[PDB]
């Protein structure tokens, strides 16, 4: 049994925010871990050692890694049946290679991967992959690839689905126009949300904290709001697995007076170009990459698509994302 | 009652608590619908 914490969220965040310009950032590291951890059962020497250190797996092996991945979709599956919850993986190959069954089959064991072999060539190809990807979001994000290069070999895809209704929900006759101070300092008018209720709330030097629960109360959402002449560049650089224990820890049941916006927000990462070098995974995006695990061709991961979608209304909250690990013959 | 007042830009994380997994997690510069 190994005791993973939440250190590769705070560490993606971080990095992500640091690498990005846009005023929202919006990510699953559960998505991005899942996915690239079907990829890592591939990889040998320190193509492997790289990738654990980006996951913040260093010291586990891929026996436990993929039995904690094992453990927990499964887990998230079923912990809330008023919840809908989405966790699907596929792997796509090139049709005529050969790709080795003890990597196949460790995926199919442990992380339930649909497998099949395609002629990436076809027409029908680019919507038979953006077709899983919309199924398996609700029809939330229905394209993860725009075209397929010539040398592509295998794209590895985890899509995480969410949907949850909120365990109080706010009145749509209580939303009002008010405004809301944007991240550039000019304001915009919003549909403000409100309601008088019980929530999780706690508060330290930065900011105030509230945690608001779905369905059975198994899901929340924690909303960090930062304090007058704060900003939320310093929560995100100092948000560590120290300082979120101490957070959770700290979350007692409050009369709070809550005012939210409507807000939705759709983003999209390479993480392969900054973010997942910085944190620590280089080679694997090189010729130099080995992955003896997949193939006895010379393959390297070209690219790590990552969208996220996230809407937040009076009923609830639905979110999802893909990750897609795109592999390419050197 | 406390005010929580969402009027500028703040962080925030979807999580599960018996695995205390964070599913998603964000930061929100910019209201859109
Ligand atoms: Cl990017
Ligand atoms: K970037």
């Amino acid at each position: 049994k190994i005791e993973k914490d939440n250190a590769f969220a705070f560490d993606l965040l971080q990095t992500t925010r640091k690498h990005v310009t846009e005023a929202n950032v919006f990510i699953s590291p559960l998505s991005v871990s899942m996915a690239l951890n079907m990829t890592l059962n591939g990889a040998a020497g320190v193509t492997a050692d790289e990738m654990k250190t980006a996951l913040r797996e260093t010291g586990y092996t891929m026996e436990d890694i993929n039995e904690y991945s094992h453990s927990l979709r499964e887990a998230l599956l079923k912990v809330d049946p008023s919840t809908t919850i989405g966790m699907a993986n596929s792997i796509w190959y090139k049709q005529g290679e050969l790709v080795k069954e003890p990597f196949i089959l460790a995926n199919r064991t442990h992380y339930d991967a649909e497998v099949k072999a395609v002629d990436f060539s076809s027409p029908a190809t680019l919507p038979a992959i953006n077709g899983w990807c919309a199924q398996k979001t609700n029809d939330k994000i229905t394209k993860i690839l725009d075209y397929i290069p010539g040398n592509a070999f295998m794209y590895l895809i985890n899509a995480v689905y969410f949907k949850g209704i909120w365990v109080t929900q706010f009145k749509k006759s209580d939303t009002k126009r008010a405004p809301f101070r944007k991240a550039d300092g000019t304001t915009q008018e919003v549909n403000m949300m409100a309601q008088k209720s019980t929530f999780g709330y706690t508060t330290d030097e930065c900011c105030q904290y509230l945690e608001m629960d779905y369905g059975n109360k198994a899901f929340s959402m924690i909303v960090m709001l930062p304090n007058e002449g704060q900003t939320t560049r310093d929560v995100i650089e100092q948000l560590d697995n120290k300082h979120w224990s101490m957070i959770i820890k700290g979350i007692r049941p409050t009369q709070v007076s809550l005012r939210m916006p409507r807000f939705k927000t759709e983003c999209k990462y390479g993480l392969e170009k900054k973010i997942l070098p910085e944190m620590g995974m280089n080679v694997p995006f090189t010729e130099t990459a080995d992955f003896p695990g997949i193939t006895d061709a010379a393959i390297f991961i070209s690219r790590v698509i990552h969208k996220t979608f996230v809407q937040v209304d009076e009923e609830g909250t639905e979110a999802a994302a893909v990750t897609a690990v795109e592999m390419v013959k050197t | 009652p406390i005010n929580f007042h969402i009027n500028k830009p703040f962080v925030f994380a979807i999580r599960e608590k018996s695995t205390g997994v964070i599913l998603f997690i964000g930061e929100i510069g910019e209201v859109k619908e």
